[PDB]
């Protein structure tokens, strides 16, 4: 539960951009929370991760 | 020319390890909780060390 690709679309919403430096609220893919991004270089993610 | 085949095979239980994840994200090091007395000061500890 709250993490994958089988979405149930009975709230349906556009996509945003990942806005980095401010306080939000997200949903990426299922993950709900609330925090601050910051966009990084990272070379540590395969490609099953 | 001198090879040989080899098929070596353990069997598998549920039980818990202490892994070790380096800068990259690799697995280096494992320790089996109930295993010996240093793996189990190692496992209260949560140290390799
Ligand atoms: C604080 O407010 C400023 C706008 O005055 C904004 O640029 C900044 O991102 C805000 N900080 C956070 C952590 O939201
Ligand atoms: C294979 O092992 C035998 C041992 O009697 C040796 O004489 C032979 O040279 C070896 N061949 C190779 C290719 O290593």
């Amino acid at each position: 539960i709250n993490s994958g690709t089988t979405c149930s679309n009975d709230l349906l919403y556009s996509n945003t951009e990942v806005s980095t430096g401010v306080c939000v609220n997200y949903d990426l893919y299922g993950i709900t929370g609330q925090g601050i991004f910051k966009e990084v270089s990272a070379a540590y993610y395969n490609n099953w991760q | 020319d001198n090879e040989t085949l080899e098929y070596w095979v353990t069997p598998l239980s549920r039980r818990q390890y202490l892994l070790n994840f380096d800068e990259h994200g690799v697995i280096t090091n494992a320790v089996d909780c109930s295993s010996s007395f240093l793996s189990e000061i190692q496992c209260k500890t949560q140290s390799f060390a």
